[PDB]
């Protein structure tokens, strides 16, 4: 279960990747400030990093107590869409 | 060509129609702008106001 | 008489060969502001040019002068009427 | 040369009837300038039912001179009654009736998260301030056009002046949605009335009202669009994960002993 | 086997190809609320027009205003006592109306608002004038956001639609065109124009609806016509959650189907925007651009169209996918960026161009989808 | 349409023309269509053309009307011999 | 917005002054028609 | 939490415009009854 | 019963006249694509380059359309007797119709009796012979 849960990101991280890189945001939602900045306050954004290597950091995160686990679904989804929805029990099942 | 009485009546018509759109657009245009710059300097007087307050 | 159209009103004129000119459509005399005279139709339809246009009321009001004066005989214009409504389907 | 004849009797029943040589010349006047191509047929009936309009039977005449026990095809619809199958449909053209249906209706045979509702909740209450603020601000637009021309216009045309049902626009009940909401929707009615009747002396004073309303109400909504903004930040994605919410109790449910067990004996008597 | 799922390609659009579009739009549409808690809102029309202003495509679209329908116009298909009873209703008389409104199934789950004729008049005129310019010749696309309420019986008014304008369009269509195919992507099964056009073979009244515990409570794979309109009533009952690429999988074959055997000369294109992603009664998980591909497909075989809308709970996706299809609709992409309008601060936290879909259970089975092509194919060589 | 004052061709903000305003707002569109002895014989084969289409156009249509109007009597034909065989068949 | 309901409302006075101009004409042939009808019926009786 | 719903004009305004069109146009002032149907 | 007859005859007319409106479409089939070439082909932008060769396409447009007149007038001539042949036709139809469903005489009676006699003079034809 953990490898195929790990598998099914892993291969739609190359272009998950691309398309975080890609992201701009446009010119005229900054000023509404709806673009809520806590994802960049607590630097959960992915951008400028590969997908992969930041989920499993920020799993690492909330094992050890680092990482608020309300926090960690929104740190993935926001720049995941809802393709990483099986692996919000990550903890449990290593701890099992 | 056009030199029908009953056409020309009914193209006048049409064109007094177009031309009242025209008035109101540009009307309710003004009226917008104003109510936007009434919007935007009360903004400015709040935040002005609450600058002081704090 | 001003409860009626404008359909009727132009027919009118034009069966009589009344000399008034057309009347102005309630949109086209709300038309007429300030800024509403620097349009086309307004510029156009104001002075110097024959095909000048009156208001609605003055139009109605001749009108309705013109058809009280005309006066009728039953036996010129029932028989016509009949006549009438016993073609419209032709 | 028969039906001459009760024609001739209705005429002469109308002359009866109406016993005035003015109202009986002014509505053959009518009837002429009918018979000329002047007046449309709905105009003159129109007209000539402020004569006859208390004589049933002559204006009728002048007007004519001018669901489980029923067979069911399938499941899903059903068979209508003949007492019903004819009923009123004037519209209809020639091919209105080849096509489309007439005995055959249709019969019908016979889960949300907390987070979801919430967002609703923020649309509905969203689309209800937006909606009067724009009712209000099209009815704002109309009479500035209207009072415009009031401005230009000389006084010797104001007491007279009458604005028909539309006020020149296109819904004849927009402008009068914001002026019950605003007029507390009881005595509207009298600002209404004064409006068809005196557009020169109403029309300013309510396109200024509104207009205070219009500022007033955008000032509210500046407001409360804050409190909105904020409620949708942290609603919106927990919105879409239908799953997530329950994931927790699926992933303490489908690793229990006893499923565990179970798993594997149901596996074992499916393939048995 | 029939269904088979494929990637899902780019959107491609023919650049030599050059079509002529008519948007119709009455400025005063957007102004009659159902009521505090309903889900009907006809806000999204406004939105979505003023996105297509902001976005720079009036410049190559054509746009017009249609006239309001006449009464007699409006009953080409409703029932005299039904028209005049709506006419006649208001929020604040219905006392003396109970026993009307008992008879036509109005006030309890579809309630009465001033300007509900109002409503019900410009929706029917904009689809017969987008019908009649279709007959002319002059426009390819006659796009008409207002209408297509497509729930309204003969003689009662469910499902949130009181007329249903759909049906005069394809009356007045019918006038100058032999067959007509009409295409349903709302989620709720059209029992309106169905239920219209059930006897007849001049029309085609093929339907992509979901088929469970409902209000229509109809279209099932059984029904399919009587009289000379048997096996003329296509439906494919799905279920909760289709993706894109299984609902452009089942839609691409089917729609060739049909344009290559019933070889329609117009269609009639349902186009209801509760058939996305965060709908608020709709199921299905497609998202704006799934809901576009079957425009896109559809616009590419180069025939006459009469684009709707209808139905559509939420209104910033509804609105995003509407000016999404209509730039389609001219052979443009529009960028997923939506300029400033005065209805900016609805359009969700992340200001793109864009629906998204979310995670639910794809009911969905291959096998269902192959037995429901396998049914429709059967049913549809008959014609 | 394009030998008369319409323009059949469909015309954009770019087709207008209208001239540019800084807040000739409400200036007419300048329009372009899609195209002695010489430019007379062009005018009088214009003309031509004109007239004999209008009269082409004119036939056309009429001929689509009658066929419109005998579509409705065959149409009102089947639907009463469909209704009276419904009948029929409603009887036993 | 100024400038798109500017360049749509144009746009609405050509089609509408088009579509009219069509329906008179259409108008005047049907009547004409109508005319030569009437006229070769009247002298059949 | 829940916005209040929208406010209407203060009845001592409503009073004020009916009662100054009126007296404005020439009609008797507002009478003591409500027409309730 | 006159409702049988009228649907015998609507298909015989018909026919005949639609026969008819297929001879003329026959004889003026092959200048339609000509026609629609010739039209497309001056309705292209690059095309006004040369003004000789707008004057030959509009000369050859209007030499089709002086050929393509009689066709459609003789269309004309055939729909107006189509028109007032179904029109007829309809008539005798909707009386009948509204006569059978009047009354769920005496004159429709004797026609009875009329054809009484000659199938009763038919069928001892066989008998005698
Ligand atoms: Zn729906």
């Amino acid at each position: 279960t953990i490898y195929e849960r790990l598998l099914e990101i892993k291969q739609m991280n190359e272009r998950v990747t691309k398309e975080i890189n890609t992201r701009s945001t446009v010119t005229f939602a900054k000023d509404l400030d709806l673009l809520s900045s806590q994802l960049s306050e607590m630097g959960l954004d992915f951008v400028g990093e590969d997908a992969y290597k930041q989920v499993l950091r920020l799993s690492r995160r909330l094992i050890n107590g680092d990482l608020e686990h309300q926090w960690f679904e929104e740190s993935l989804r926001q720049a995941y869409n809802n393709k990483a929805f099986k692996l919000y029990t990550i903890d449990k099942v290593t701890q099992s | 060509q056009g030199d029908n009485g009953q056409y020309a009546r009914q193209v006048r018509d049409l064109e007094e129609e177009r031309d009242l759109e025209l008035v109101r657009l540009r009307l309710f245009e003004e009226y917008r702008v104003s109510r936007s710059g009434i919007e935007f300097q009360e903004d400015i007087e709040k935040a002005k106001a609450e600058h002081e307050k704090l | 008489f001003e409860e009626y159209t404008d359909a009727f009103l132009r027919r009118y004129k034009d069966h009589f060969q009344l000399d008034v000119p057309d009347n102005l459509t309630l949109q086209g005399y709300l038309l007429g502001s300030k800024l509403g005279a620097k349009t086309y139709s307004y510029k156009r339809n104001t002075q110097g040019q024959h095909d000048k246009r009156i208001h609605k009321r003055d139009l109605a009001n001749v009108v309705r002068r013109h058809f009280d004066e005309h006066s009728i005989k039953e036996t010129d214009c029932i028989p016509q009427f009949i006549y009438k409504v016993k073609n419209q389907k032709k | 040369n028969i039906s001459l004849n009760e024609e001739v009797t209705f005429f002469e029943k109308a002359k009866r009837y109406i016993g005035n040589k003015h109202l009986y010349t002014e509505f053959l006047k009518i009837l002429n300038l009918y018979s000329q191509d002047i007046l449309d047929l709905d105009d003159l009936v129109e007209k000539v039912d402020f004569y006859l309009g208390s004589n049933k039977e002559l204006f009728t005449w002048f007007k004519n001179f001018v669901l489980d026990l029923c067979e069911a095809f399938g499941p899903s619809y059903k068979r209508l009654p003949k007492s019903d199958t004819f009923m009123p449909c004037s519209g209809r053209d020639d091919m209105c009736w080849e096509v489309l249906n007439d005995e055959w209706v249709g019969h019908p045979v016979w889960r949300k998260n907390q987070y979801e509702e919430t967002l609703f909740k923020i649309e509905e209450e969203r689309h209800e301030y937006d909606f009067y603020i724009e009712s209000n601000l099209r009815t704002i637009q109309c009479l500035e056009t209207i009072v415009n021309k009031i401005e230009n216009m000389t006084e010797n045309e104001k007491a007279n002046f009458k604005l028909p049902p539309g006020l020149g626009h296109t819904s004849m009940t927009i402008y009068k949605k914001v002026i019950r909401k605003v007029y507390d929707k009881e005595r509207g009615f009298e600002i209404i009335d004064a409006l068809h009747e005196h557009p020169a002396v109403t029309a300013p004073v309510v396109l200024k009202r509104l207009k205070q309303k219009d500022e007033e109400w955008r000032r509210a909504q500046r407001e409360w669009n804050k409190v909105w903004r904020e409620l949708e930040q942290k609603v919106f994605f927990k919105s879409l994960d239908h799953l997530g919410l329950t994931f927790k109790q699926a992933d303490k449910k489908l690793l229990t002993t006893k499923q565990l067990i179970s798993e594997i004996s149901s596996i074992k008597v499916d393939q048995t | 086997m029939v269904y088979e799922a494929t990637p899902f390609d780019p959107i491609t659009v023919k650049p030599s190809d050059k079509r002529r579009v008519a948007y119709f739009y009455d400025a005063d549409v957007g102004n009659y609320a159902y009521g505090a808690g309903h889900p009907m809102k006809p806000h999204r029309i406004r939105m979505a027009h003023s996105l297509i202003m902001n976005y720079g495509l009036y410049k190559k679209m054509e746009i017009y205003r249609a006239k309001p329908a006449t009464k007699q116009e409006m009953c080409q298909f409703h029932t005299d006592e039904y028209i005049d009873f709506l006419s006649r209703v208001t929020p604040d008389n219905l006392e003396m109306f109970k026993r009307e409104s008992v008879k036509f199934n109005v006030g309890d789950d579809c309630p009465v608002f001033d300007g509900l004729y109002e409503y019900c008049s410009i929706s029917g005129g904009g689809s017969m004038e987008g019908a009649a310019r279709l007959n002319r010749g002059k426009c390819d696309v006659a796009v008409n956001y207002a209408g297509g309420l497509h729930h309204a019986k003969k003689s009662e008014a469910s499902g949130f639609c009181y007329l249903n304008d759909i049906v005069l369009g394809i009356i007045e269509l019918l006038r100058y065109h032999p067959r007509v195919l009409y295409i349903d992507i709302d989620v709720h099964h059209g029992d309106g124009v169905e239920e219209a056009f059930y006897t007849t073979d001049r029309v085609m009244t093929c339907s992509f609806h979901k088929y469970g515990e409902f209000f229509p409570g109809t279209g099932e794979l059984r029904d399919i016509g009587v009289g000379a309109g048997k096996n003329y009533a296509v439906n494919v009952p799905l279920r909760d959650g289709i993706d894109d690429a299984t609902y452009r999988s089942v839609f691409e074959p089917v729609i060739k189907k049909i344009m290559e055997w019933y070889q329609p000369s117009a269609v009639v294109l349902q186009c209801g925007g509760d058939s996305l992603s965060g709908d608020r009664l709709g199921c299905f998980n497609l998202s704006m651009e799934g809901h576009a591909n079957c425009v896109n497909y559809v616009k590419s075989f180069g025939i006459p169209m009469m684009v709707v809308g209808g139905g559509g709970y939420t209104m910033r996706n509804v609105a995003r996918t509407w000016c999404f299809e209509t730039g389609l609709l001219n052979n443009v992409v529009l960028d997923k960026d939506l300029p400033y309008n005065e209805y900016y601060e609805y359009y969700g936290p992340d200001y793109k161009l864009s629906v998204r879909p979310s995670n639910m259970f794809n009911v969905n089975t291959p096998e269902y989808l192959d037995k429901v092509m396998t049914n429709i194919f059967a049913n549809l060589e008959n014609t | 349409e394009v030998f008369l004052g319409d323009h059949p061709e469909p015309i954009y903000e770019s087709n207008l023309n209208l001239p540019s305003y800084n807040h000739p707002f409400f200036a007419l569109p300048r329009l372009e269509q899609s195209n002695a002895a010489e430019q007379q014989q062009l005018n009088e084969e214009i003309e031509s053309a004109r007239q004999l289409s209008q009269i082409a156009l004119q036939r056309n249509k009429e001929f689509i009307r009658n066929l419109q109007k005998i579509r409705k009597s065959v149409i009102k034909a089947n639907r009463i011999r469909g209704r009276i065989l419904n009948w029929s068949r409603e009887y036993l | 917005e100024t400038i798109a309901t500017r360049t749509f409302i144009h746009q609405d006075f050509h089609k509408k002054v088009t579509d009219l101009r069509a329906r008179l004409l259409n108008r005047t042939t049907q009547t004409w028609y109508d005319i030569n009808k009437e006229r070769r019926d009247m002298d059949i009786v | 939490k829940t916005a209040p719903p929208l406010q209407s004009l203060k009845p001592d305004e409503v009073t004020e415009d009916i009662s100054l069109i009126r007296e404005l146009t020439g009609q008797p002032p507002a009478p003591f009854r409500l027409r309730s149907d | 019963n006159d409702i049988t007859d009228v649907l015998e005859e609507f298909p015989l007319a018909t026919s005949r006249y639609l026969t008819l409106l297929h001879e003329i479409d026959a004889k003026c089939v092959h200048s339609m694509p000509n026609l629609n070439e010739r039209i497309d082909k001056f309705l292209k932008k690059d095309f006004n380059k040369d003004h000789q060769t707008q004057v030959r396409l509009l000369n050859n447009i209007n030499k089709i359309y002086e050929e393509l007149m009689p066709s459609l007038e003789e269309k004309m001539h055939v729909s107006s007797i189509m028109l007032d042949n179904l029109d007829r036709l309809t008539s005798r139809l909707e009386l009948a119709y509204e006569v059978a469903i009047k009354n769920t005489p005496a004159m429709h009676l004797h026609h009875e009796l009329m054809e009484k006699i000659e199938s009763k003079s038919n069928s001892k034809s066989s008998q005698a012979l």
